[PDB]
DNA sequence: TATGCCCAGCATCGTTAATCGATGTATATATCTGACACGTGCCTGGAGACTAGGGAGTAATCCCCTTGGCGGTTAAAACGCGGGGGACAGCGCGTACGTGCGTTTAAGCGGTGCTAGAGCTGTCTACGACCAATTGAGCGGCCTCGGCACCGGGATTCTGAT
DNA sequence: ATCAGAATCCCGGTGCCGAGGCCGCTCAATTGGTCGTAGACAGCTCTAGCACCGCTTAAACGCACGTACGCGCTGTCCCCCGCGTTTTAACCGCCAAGGGGATTACTCCCTAGTCTCCAGGCACGTGTCAGATATATACATCGATTAACGATGCTGGGCATA
């Protein structure tokens, strides 16, 4: 058959919630982290438990303020996310430079 | 390898983060939000390792990076 | 600029129920409406319907409301009572002795003339009416301000006559004068007689005044302290000629009273003060000056200590020669604005009347010696020398006359103390306050003697169940104050006195203002917040005989701040107000010459308190008591313009000089120019007889030569020479020429106009002064009627003649200035500059009524 | 030892040491370690105690770090103490907004 | 070997005197580890500025009870201040 | 006399402030407010006449940027007119909730 | 009347015109009407920690005086720097 | 010379920051070159601010130097507003900033 | 009481690049709690540095880090310049 | 006696010239305030000068923690298609908000009684840091086994479409 | 109201690896004593705030009027979604490997401590120079007024003719 679509998303909600693990895998990050950092400065090493650093601690700001994007969205009397509720977010923060 | 980031990667986060239905371009933007968001933290981590006369990003150094912009972590030292 | 309604003034009925509504107050009901831009004589009783759609509404249907609950408080309720119907209905008289005093003028500020719309132009006042400030000043004309109120026109006209402007005044700044000890009374004193120790102070101000020295009035309140300020500074300016201006700062409650002692003693000066906020700050500019890129036309004036700091620009602006100051307790200490903001005006002399107590402090004496001398100048052992030395160091600057010298006219003076106990309220509000229960420091002493100054303090007392005698009967018992207060005051109540209160606090002036009304005592509060049209309606209805407001609350600094009650005889002080001689300042606003049946005081002690060390404190404080002979060319135009306006100057000189005309110069001087210009134009007329008669001879002698020579045959009929001593004759008896003679270097000076001026202006003052010296508006002709007049624009009559010649008889012969402004004549709109009243035209007209009365 | 006579779990010595080679104050107290070792052990018994009702709502015996985001985001007083904290290897409440729902 | 310095066989004490049948992971001891750190550098900061601020040469207990009372939201601060003046109060009442 | 295009007058009062440099804040009610609430948290406080100002100008700082980020709500919102879920979202998003 | 003054509660004082002028500075054309009443919740919450770290630095001074360089401290410890009365 | 300040080259006091450090209780020993290369970057920082204050005060036809001149000195710039994040200037004031959106069209 | 305040020091800094204009007290305040605060943000960003490597002193690279810390770019470059450029000069006389 | 004729008589209009006064413009002088530089006087921290020793710079060593590749396969990633609930353009509209208006009220510019309190200089005593000695806990390193990770099979639990 | 269908939870089975615990041993905390000293205590010397007082004078609010904008509703456009289909490379684990972080030892250097003054800096009186404000004196230009002069116009007071 055909399941509504959005419910799905619902419980892929529930499922996530329940997780305690990352999402974004550790060899592409790995190579964009490598690589920005490798052109910032030549010749660097990083240590295995910093690619587990950056990767949950950008995925707590990757969490955080698309939450706040959400409630823009919510706030808005819509559900589909736009740029300009991230750019609200990142000015009402006052994180955006 | 700015293309690494793939559209299920930013789905499930936007899962994690709580929404029913996203748009399209949107993931786009977000790689340059996460970019921004990077470079000072890289930044700062290439600062402390080269301040400490040695060439190897430890992981004492993220968290003072962390802990320096008003994002406390644990579990990594401290 | 707009006709709208500004105010209502009075209510009554239109057509000759339960409650009428807003359809009864239209169709039942007009109203008497006060329209704004528009002076209070132009009020009209209107409606709704009767003028339709006007600017602002809103305050008569308020107005009317009050109204409807006002019928229904008089006899639409059955809850009302006696007094009620006495206070409703006295709001009514109230009102209208609030209104009617805005009909009845004050003032005329200005007179300036202006135009219509039919092309004429009529003479417009400037009109400032009674018990209003300097705003809504109107311009009303000419021809109904001389029908309501002439005193008003005719001392507005002296104002301008008595010219003391500050040109005329003199500079003995290089040298004073040589001065001399009076012991007489001026003849300046139009009000009443002063006794001998305000001519001695009057001696002293000018004593010291002649040495170019300052000094303080410190005498005792009440011994004419204000009027010796003010015939000081009219001797002084009409004494040794300091005619310039003066400032004298006196606070806003006792400026009318300055205004009335100062109109009543010295009316030929002017006292124009300073009140206002923003338009009469506009109408005090307007009036100072002239609008041109230097008019002073004004001298005494009344400044508030709050406009001082407020506009230092347009004061400070001003030049300034002498300082006047009531009550410069002020100056207490010597870093405050007004003490550095009175030294930025560049004066010469300045004078402080005031009895502030100069020895708790050291700053206060020494404040008020460099105050007004910058530059002269602790332990108790050093204090006997400290005090020896500047002790009779400054007293050849001080005046301390005490009131021993004055008892002889005055009743005894007596005092008795009450140490008032405290009851349970004040012990429970006594103890319980620094414990734990609240319901910092200054409410505990403000609470040593009323509890009732919080919230959760009326619920506590009452018990029991709105009652009215129950609320009354805890409220005097919760303090000894209330029911030792109510005793005496119904012990002087079977008597007949009246009884003042002085308190500090201003709610217990509200407590008192219910506690009060209820048993029904009529009174009237006064403190610091109703402004000076209330405040001075209440004093002024105090000080009535049949007054029957026999007491009246005060306060501290509002209660000691001015003024006087003479009819006032008991005060009865709550408790000290935390400064010394604060009370017999305080008792001095009651306690004064003008009262006869003695002066009895009580003062609540709280006994077992706080306020017996603040009494005690303040005892300490007071134990311690220690090129004229040179005449220009502009003098001899000046002089020879004089001669044509006033004729004979060997009477009036002084008059004709201090008019700002002729210089100053002896008067000799004068004499002998007029003796001379005088006899050389009698001389010169003379001569001109003389030789004149004997051209003529010469053209007779010419004339009979050529009629020889024409009733011959000589001479051709066809052409008539006109070159002959015949046309030459003829000329010469129409001459067109007069005695001329150059004086000095001034040339055009005619000698039959001046022989001829004394003669008609000497004629004019004997035939004025030989029938009608003190009644110049009551002069007639009789049968004597001129010529008609000559195709002018104007009715012309007798009336007219015999006004026309009042002008001349005043002003003189060529003053049409004031002859066109002068509505005692009621020609307004027949003296102009196309038109045919003109400047020379009428006064040959003048000069024909005079030849016509000479012969 | 001080950490016996003062009747609590948390050393004193060591953190005295602490607070003379971390370069804090010229000088130190003498009841100092002692109220912070005390401080710390109380914020030691909520934060464990929190996080063991936390571990016994899943049937678990052992503490994970899930139980330890779980008991300090779900109280009041603690999510303001930790507000810019993220713990490591945690998660998020589940938190629904209701206009979500299939209405 | 360097050996290292960690709060291990300190917080199994307490946690036995509440829960006597319950374990925890390594990670979680580094957070907790690193969460007792962080808690003494902010304390040890706040009672070292607000000895600095009042031009005192020592920290007390009332520096880091005014410290625990600034840091803590509510009722953690007053539980903090009782049981830390009792456990200084039983340390000075005795030897 | 006449009737101005309402919401421009509040442009001009716009206009007028941007330019002013002192309070807006009166000084006797926040006295009388914060010294009551002082008062009630502890008994016996004295303030100075410079803590006035300091709470004075720090209270217009974030009355001021407050209202600015809900001023934002408000523009992404589709509105003109700001809602208390403005003022919601502003703290949410601020953190300071 | 002139009997007895309530002020009931000071939080009154800040009126409508003034929380006006406030939004008026923040760049806000047109306001609602319960806006003033929760920002002046906004302002308690926002005040009472503020005025709690003042008596907290007071008290443990040894003074009971509020002065004005607790104030500078207690806003920089919420990150708040404020600069001019000291520091 | 005598003061290090005026061996240096500088204007701040060496001395002065040098005993700040001595007293302020931050670390054990301190360097030789500290004292100088603070003052040195303190004077930059000042440099830049009172030129920045200056043209701030300039553009307005000012003489002396106001808080507000200061503010919209700060806020004009893009890194120093990034350095002054949390940091309110007393007496100051806000940016002219008005939406385009809420001009009347 | 002889209060410690940045006075005499400002005005040699504001000769040199404005000698005509003039400066409030408030603002005076201003730039002197400004200095004040960075200094406590320097000193103190250099002392946690100073505490986490373990190293027992301060020296001259622990403020250049700390200033290229606290700098996003330019300010830090120009920083760096200047303060190296201070540290040569009293050194090499 | 009435009616035209001779001889004055002031006011009608216009034009010239002298005079008091207002306006515009220098021109050297006497205040006003606001200083920035100097000398008056005094406080005191930084500097003139030496140094022992402990943290810091550098060389040789350990190794182990981090780098660079290698087959297979597994869940993971990208395209696509009908589509259905979500987003957007647009009108009705009515009650809340902006715009004037009058009156009372409280905020603001100075004063004014003290008075609990901020700073500090007398005074020293318990508070705090360093040095021997020892000794018992913290932690380095390795063994056990059970709470928990993971998969197969049976309930089970909403759920979309009829 | 209902029924087969994908996910989801529970029971049963296997099985897996790292904290608890044991052995030990290293070394920093524990007493005990000595030497250096910080600030608590009362009160001297002030000191701005505790309350209000005089006295304004602009604003807050109830009142009345207009009006207009987002909620509600209508209608239309749309854009990822459930699911099927077709690529796709990260990684469990294994293997080689390599060189810089950490350790220990040798050396070194520079600095807090100490002993011992001196002009920088703080507060303030004194001083002539920028600007700003009149101020006595003089010169040039009218505004308006008044005295003087050219020419009468009827009008009044008398002189030769109907
Ligand atoms: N020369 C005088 N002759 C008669 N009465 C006088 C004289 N001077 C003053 N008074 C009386 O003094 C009262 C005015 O008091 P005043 O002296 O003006 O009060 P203050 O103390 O303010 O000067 C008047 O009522 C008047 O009767
Ligand atoms: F003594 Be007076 F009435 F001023």
């Amino acid at each position: 058959h055909r399941y509504r679509p959005g419910t799905v998303a619902l419980r892929e909600i529930r499922r996530y919630q329940k997780s305690t693990e990352l999402l974004i895998r550790k060899l592409p990050f790995q190579r964009l982290v490598r690589e920005i950092a490798q052109d910032f400065k030549t010749d660097l090493r990083f240590q295995s438990s910093a690619v587990m650093a950056l990767q949950e601690a950008s995925e707590a700001y990757l969490v955080a303020l698309f939450e706040d994007t959400n409630l823009c969205a919510i706030h808005a009397k819509r559900v589909t996310i736009m740029p300009k509720d991230i750019q609200l977010a990142r000015r009402i923060r006052g994180e955006r430079a | 390898n700015i293309q690494g980031i793939t559209k299920p990667a930013i789905r499930r986060l936007a899962r994690r983060g709580g929404v029913k239905r996203i748009s399209g371009l949107i993931y786009e933007e977000t790689r340059g939000v996460l970019k921004v968001f990077l470079e000072n933290v890289i930044r700062d981590a290439v600062t402390y390792t080269e301040h400490a006369k040695r060439k190897t990003v430890t992981a004492m150094d993220v968290v003072y990076a962390l802990k320096r912009q008003g994002r406390t972590l644990y579990g990594f030292g401290g | 600029d707009f006709h709208g309604i500004d105010i209502v003034i009075n209510h009554r009925l239109k057509t000759s129920k339960t409650v009428p509504d807003l359809n009864n107050c239209k169709e039942n009901y007009e109203f008497l409406i006060k329209w704004t831009d528009e002076s209070h004589l132009h009020n009209t009783w209107e409606t709704y319907e009767s003028i339709g759609q006007v600017r602002g509404l809103k305050r008569l249907d308020n107005y009317c409301k009050q109204f409807i609950i006002e019928d229904q408080q008089v006899r639409l309720d059955p809850y009302v009572t006696a007094e009620d119907i006495e206070i409703m209905d006295m709001e009514r008289e109230r009102r209208l002795d609030e209104f009617e005093e805005f009909h009845v003028p004050e003032r005329i500020i200005d007179s300036q003339r202006a135009s219509l719309e039919d092309g004429t132009s009529q003479l417009q006042y400037l009109v400032k009416w009674r018990r209003l400030n300097y705003d809504e000043a109107t311009w009303e004309n000419a021809t109904d301000i001389v029908k309501l109120a002439p005193e008003q026109v005719k001392h507005f006209q002296n104002r301008e006559n008595s010219k003391i402007l500050p040109q005329y005044s003199s500079n003995y700044t290089s040298q004073r004068p040589r001065f001399e000890k009076l012991s007489v009374q001026p003849p300046f004193i139009k009000g009443g007689e002063l006794r001998d120790f305000q001519l001695t102070g009057i001696n002293w101000m000018a004593f010291l005044w002649s040495k170019g020295d300052n000094g303080i009035l410190a005498d005792e309140m009440g011994l004419g302290k204000t009027v010796q300020t003010v015939a000081f500074i009219s001797w002084l300016i009409f004494a040794r000629r300091q005619n310039g201006p003066h400032i004298i700062v006196v606070p806003l409650s006792t400026m009318p009273a300055w205004l009335d002692t100062f109109e009543k003693w010295a009316p030929d000066l002017n006292c124009i003060c300073y009140m206002g906020n923003q338009k009469s700050r506009d109408t005090i500019r307007e009036y100072e000056f002239y609008t041109n890129p230097k008019t002073m036309k004004f001298n005494v004036l009344l400044t508030t200590y709050e406009y001082i700091l407020k506009d230092r620009a347009e004061l400070g602006s001003i030049k300034w020669q002498f300082m006047a100051v009531d009550e410069a307790h002020r100056l207490k200490n010597a870093e405050s604005s007004l003490y550095e903001s009175l030294n930025s005006f560049k004066v010469a002399n300045r004078m402080l009347i005031t009895g502030t107590p100069l020895q708790n402090n050291i700053k206060e004496l020494a404040a008020l010696v460099n105050f007004l001398m910058p530059g002269r100048f602790n332990q108790d052992e050093e204090q006997e020398e400290y005090i020896h030395d500047l002790h009779r160091r400054i007293q050849p600057f001080i005046l301390r006359r005490l009131k021993k010298d004055v008892e002889k006219s005055l009743p005894s003076k007596t005092e008795r103390i009450l140490r008032v106990e405290l009851s349970d309220v004040q012990t429970e509000y006594y103890k319980n306050i620094l414990t734990k229960n609240y319901s910092i420091m200054n409410e505990l002493k403000k609470a040593s003697n009323h509890p009732y100054l919080f919230d959760n303090a009326e619920e506590r007392v009452l018990q029991k169940f709105m009652t009215r005698e129950n609320v009354l009967r805890g409220l005097i018992m919760s303090s000894g104050k209330m029911v030792l207060l109510d005793q005496l005051l119904t012990r002087l109540k079977k008597d007949g006195h009246r009884v003042l209160i002085f308190s500090q606090m201003v709610r217990m002036l509200d407590i008192l203002g219910d506690y009060l009304s209820i048993k029904g005592i009529n009174f009237q509060r006064l403190d610091g917040t109703v402004p000076s049209a209330q405040r001075r309606i209440s004093i002024d209805h105090f000080n009535s005989p049949d007054s029957n407001d026999f007491v009246f609350l005060l306060s501290t600094r509002a209660g000691g701040l001015g003024i006087n009650l003479m009819t006032a005889d008991t005060v009865v002080i709550f408790d000290s107000d935390w400064n010394p001689q604060a009370d017999l300042q305080a008792m001095a606003r009651a306690h004064r010459i003008g009262q006869k049946n003695h002066v009895m005081v009580y003062r609540l002690v709280s006994k077992d308190t706080v306020e017996e060390e603040v009494l005690e404190r303040a005892r300490k404080k007071m134990i311690l008591e220690y090129d004229m002979d040179s005449i220009g060319e502009s003098e001899v135009r000046a002089l020879y313009k004089a001669i044509l306006k006033f004729g004979n100057l060997k009477e009036i000189l002084d008059e004709l000089i201090a008019d700002g005309t002729l210089p100053v110069k002896s008067f000799e001087k004068y004499g002998e120019t007029y003796d001379e210009m005088m006899e050389a134009a009698k001389d010169c007329v003379h001569e001109e007889e003389k030789n004149r008669k004997e051209i003529l001879e010469k053209l007779e002698k010419h004339a009979t030569a050529y009629r020889a020579k024409l009733k011959s045959g000589e001479i051709k009929a066809e052409n008539q020479p006109k070159d002959n001593p015949l046309t030459r004759l003829s000329l010469k008896k129409r001459e067109k020429k007069a005695v001329l003679f150059n004086f000095k270097g001034v040339k055009s000076l005619n000698a039959e106009s001046l022989l001829s001026r004394v003669e008609d202006l000497k004629y004019l003052k004997n035939l004025i002064n030989s029938n009608y010296k003190d009644d110049p508006l009551k002069f007639s002709l009789g049968n004597n009627t001129p010529k008609p007049v000559q195709n002018w624009s104007s009715n012309w009559t007798k009336e007219e003649d015999e006004k026309l010649l009042i002008g001349v008889f005043k002003y003189g012969y060529g003053s049409w200035t004031q002859i066109r402004d002068d509505p005692f004549l009621g020609i307004t709109d027949k003296i102009f500059l196309k038109k045919v009243p003109g400047a020379i035209h009428l006064g040959r007209r003048v000069d024909y009524l005079l030849s016509f009365l000479r012969g | 030892t001080r950490s016996s006579r003062a009747g609590l779990q948390f050393p004193v010595g060591r953190v005295h040491r602490l607070l003379r080679k971390g370069n804090y104050a010229e000088r130190v107290g003498a009841g100092a370690p002692v109220y912070l070792a005390a401080v710390l052990e109380y914020l030691t018994a909520e934060i464990l105690e929190l996080a063991g009702n936390a571990a016994r709502d899943n049937k678990k015996t052992r503490i994970i770090p899930r139980h330890l985001q779980l008991a300090v985001r779900n109280d009041e007083e603690l999510n303001k103490l930790l507000g810019r904290v993220t713990i490591a290897q945690g998660g998020v409440l589940p938190n629904i907004q209701s206009v979500l729902l299939p209405k | 070997k360097t050996r290292k310095e960690s709060y291990a066989i300190y917080v199994y004490k307490v946690l036995k005197q509440v829960h006597p049948d319950t374990g925890i992971s390594s990670k979680a001891m580094s957070i907790m580890n690193s969460f007792v750190n962080d808690v003494f550098e902010r304390i040890a900061g706040e009672a070292s500025r607000l000895a600095h601020y009042n031009k005192r040469s020592t920290i007390t207990s009332r520096e880091i009870q005014t410290a625990v009372r600034l840091l803590l939201p509510g009722e953690l601060a007053k539980h903090a201040v009782s049981e830390g003046t009792k456990a200084v109060t039983k340390y000075t009442s005795a030897k």
